[PDB]
DNA sequence: ATCAATATCCACCTGCAGATTCTACCAAAAGTGTATTTGGAAACTGCTCCATCAAAAGGCATGTTCAGCGGAATTCCGCTGAACATGCCTTTTGATGGAGCAGTTTCCAAATACACTTTTGGTAGAATCTGCAGGTGGATATTGAT
DNA sequence: ATCAATATCCACCTGCAGATTCTACCAAAAGTGTATTTGGAAACTGCTCCATCAAAAGGCATGTTCAGCGGAATTCCGCTGAACATGCCTTTTGATGGAGCAGTTTCCAAATACACTTTTGGTAGAATCTGCAGGTGGATATTGAT
């Protein structure tokens, strides 16, 4: 049988990702949740179909801008292995609370 | 003659003086400001045009897409900097994989 | 029976997170970052949204526009690019 | 009728690369770019005004204005291009 | 030449509530800049909604909307409240 | 005749017609509605007493009377509104809240 | 060196006002490395805004404009 | 022979720099440094007291503020010695490049 | 658990930088009245595009196995910072000619205006050109057990 | 180092969305030429408060002693990545209804434009009341030698 080292196929992965630019939550899924948080501000509300796109696109690239640095918390700790505890520190240091 | 082309300028240093007006900056607009600004906007949109073709030039095509943008500016120490807090809708992330995380010990040639 | 749905923050997969972080060029994600990623997600479309539909009411509308999530994004700093303003 | 500068922008993209070409939505971003720097001097100038007891905004303040909001290099380029086209605006008399 | 802040006032307002207590320079200094601070905060969101609106005015529901936006939860509350009071006690534009 | 002013209308002690003079030169708009700065003057006092309230009890809880920098700062720091609305000012001689994170600390 | 002038115990104060208990030996000249970096920040801005004013002193208004513009806002000197 | 354990006047600096508000460097020499500095901008310039007071007061607030972070920093790493390497990431988890 | 050596507390009283009640003059607001002007809130409605249900279609999420290897608990040690007493040089303090910043009068170069008249950049559209995504293939790497 | 399984690369391919190319109706723009209102640069010097220096304060520089923190070395388990299979629901292509955004016209309430009248918060500043930083001495908590 044929296994890859673990932390390999791992590195194939970042080196696709970060080769393309598609996003990369399910669009529908997202749009539901949209709504929902919505919902609790104002009822029956009609969304543009850019908005949600304008939405997405800037959530993905805040979570993926929060991922570097939660990874920089990471290998601080002499660690290769991001844990909630980075992104704690992570966004405490970008200041957000 | 338009005072675009009075200028040596390709844009709209009309829109710019009107826009400037109808836009609540000052009381009064200095007849010269419009054209000294026209001029510094084409300046920069030719700026990042330029890296902005290259880096589609780089990578075989012709057409200048959002990642070309993005790139462009994620490697221009003058860009990066001026569009720190702007974001490009679908533009990816410059391609970066910290060492900690790559494989082996020293296995090259010698 | 026939009529059932859900809410869903939950709708942020495990496979999706684990994706964004790749391109964040993370490697290793431990187990807890999945909920932990979801409750940032969540507070910061909160946020958004807040401040955008702020908008939409203001314009007597009840189609929230994309120059709507716009003006809320670079209200708070976070500005983009690709949607028009 | 909405403006916008994607005429422009097409046109001093071809002068200089006149084969290569800018797609839709890179032309939208291109947009919001010149419409977000123009802000911020418009508003830096228009400060710089307020602030100096100045009821105009001229082309004084636009160069302090870009000083303020640019990078060195950017700058630097941007205050000559800027002299320049004001200085050719009044060589047509 | 005359300059003009918001001391007398910021300080007939402390003075109003609590009578013996009192305000430091630096502090008055302080306060002013605040009142600035925020009056600008407001002031330009607000010119931002009408001019976003094709609107050439600044009515209440911009200072509203604005308002909204720049202050947080509990104390946005308490603002827009002071300010449609402070409004309506005023279109009393009669007798009173 | 008699006549008074429009801040004592709308029972306001913050000058309503300055704030009214303010917006309308500072260039904000082409046009400023009446009631407008009405409304901003009420909440501009508003907030004026909401950050004078809590710093005088900054202050007196030290038995002191007078108001200085260090209370204005102990007191924006502990209001979670006011610290979210003013993070990003920091205030002359207003010191920082004491906190001593626990991995420097024995125990008590 | 006057960035020198910054002494080893006022790094140390701020430090320790910053919460900070040991102090590692490189800290002190980075301290100083970030110091000047943020002054010339803050001072080219603030010139700036002198030679508009067309004036030869720095007023406490003109640095005060310039810590606006970066984000950093300063109360108890004015504006 | 009185003497106190490594680390026990740290705390009670800590705890007596809290307290206070006073500035902390030196008024002279970094009166002079910030001259030294702005004279690479333009020479023979003049500074109000003020508007040296208003640098100090900032300048100050900004390290103090900096500081707090990288102790951060330094507890994430299961230590308690900020070392420049602390700086460092506290820096980078904030924008400043 | 028992002292010392010190640090910290706190009710107690006092001199000076600086707040306070005072009378007061006023350039400049803020207020007010009639006239002239208009930009938005309302009423009507063309058409763009947001919410849906639809039934096939498979790309993609989820669950379970397996163990490799990274993170955490733990031991030991070299050395680096904290603490400390010292006595000298650098910063702090109080006083001063005067370098420039604010205060004010000013006179046209420069910027609004309102009406026209010439020119140009967006728009619904129609004949048509074309850069590149989406696929396969054979050559060329890259991984990892052996 | 060698051999097998895989992933990646690189060249030729091509239907299709989206760019390239004129044509032309045009309404919102941009240019143009006086008539005409105005703010900015100018000339002067009244007036702070900036640079400069001497002289007693006091914080800093420094070398020594060594505790305990950090970083290396070590050991081990259980947490998470790789692989593979199951069938769920996301994604896709329309087709269709109508909710709302958005283009227009409209007229008057509400706002700008002075002239003129009343009112006020800013200020120089002598008279003077006072909060509290700062220096004292003794109760009271904390730290470390043993
Ligand atoms: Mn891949
Ligand atoms: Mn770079
Ligand atoms: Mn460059
Ligand atoms: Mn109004
Ligand atoms: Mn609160
Ligand atoms: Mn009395
Ligand atoms: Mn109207
Ligand atoms: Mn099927
Ligand atoms: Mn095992
Ligand atoms: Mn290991
Ligand atoms: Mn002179
Ligand atoms: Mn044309
Ligand atoms: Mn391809
Ligand atoms: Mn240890
Ligand atoms: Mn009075
Ligand atoms: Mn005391």
């Amino acid at each position: 049988p044929h296994r890859y080292k673990p932390g390999t196929v791992a590195l194939r992965e970042i080196r696709r990702f970060q080769k393309s630019t598609e996003l990369l939550i399910r669009k529908l899924p997202f749009q539901r949740l949209v709504r929902e948080i919505a919902q609790d501000f104002k009822t029956d509300l009609r969304f543009q179909s850019s908005a949600i796109g304008a939405l997405q696109e800037s959530v993905e690239a805040y979570l993926v801008s929060l991922f570097e640095d939660t990874n920089l918390a990471a290998i601080h700790a002499k660690r290769v292995t991001i844990q909630k505890k980075e992104i704690k520190l992570a966004r405490r240091l970008r200041g957000e609370r | 003659q338009s005072r675009s082309a009075k200028a040596g300028l390709t844009f709209p240093v009309g829109r710019v003086h009107r826009l400037l007006r109808r836009g609540n900056y000052a009381q009064r607009i200095g007849s010269g400001a419009p054209v000294y600004l026209t001029a510094v906007l084409e300046y920069l949109a030719a700026e990042i045009l330029e890296l902005a073709g290259n880096a589609a030039r780089d990578n075989k095509k012709t057409r200048i897409i959002p990642r070309h943008l993005q790139l462009a500016i994620r490697n221009d120490d003058e860009l990066n900097k001026l569009l720190g807090n702007v974001t490009i809708a679908q533009g990816g992330v410059l391609p970066n994989i910290h060492q900690n995380l790559l494989p082996k010990k020293s296995a090259k040639a010698t | 029976h026939r009529k059932i749905l859900r809410d869903n923050i939950q709708g942020i997969t495990k496979p999706a997170i684990r994706r964004l972080a790749r391109r964040g060029g993370v490697k290793r994600i431990s187990g807890l970052i999945y909920e932990e990623v979801r409750a940032v997600l969540k507070s910061f479309l909160e946020s958004v949204i807040r401040d955008s539909v702020t908008y939409t009411e203001h314009a007597k509308r009840k189609t929230v526009t994309s120059l709507d999530v716009v003006y809320a994004l670079k209200r708070q700093g976070r500005t983009l690019y690709g949607f028009g303003g | 009728r909405k403006e916008t500068y994607s005429s422009y922008i097409y046109k001093v993209l071809k002068q200089t690369h006149p084969d290569t070409g800018i797609s839709q939505k890179s032309m939208s971003i291109l947009n919001s770019f010149v419409n977000d720097i123009f802000e911020r001097i418009a508003t830096e100038a228009s400060k710089l005004a307020a602030y100096n007891k100045k009821s105009t905004i001229s082309a004084r303040e636009i160069q302090t204005a870009v000083r303020l909001i640019l990078p060195g290099e950017l700058a630097k380029h941007a205050v000559s291009e800027g002299t320049r086209a004001v200085t050719k605006y009044s060589s047509s008399t």
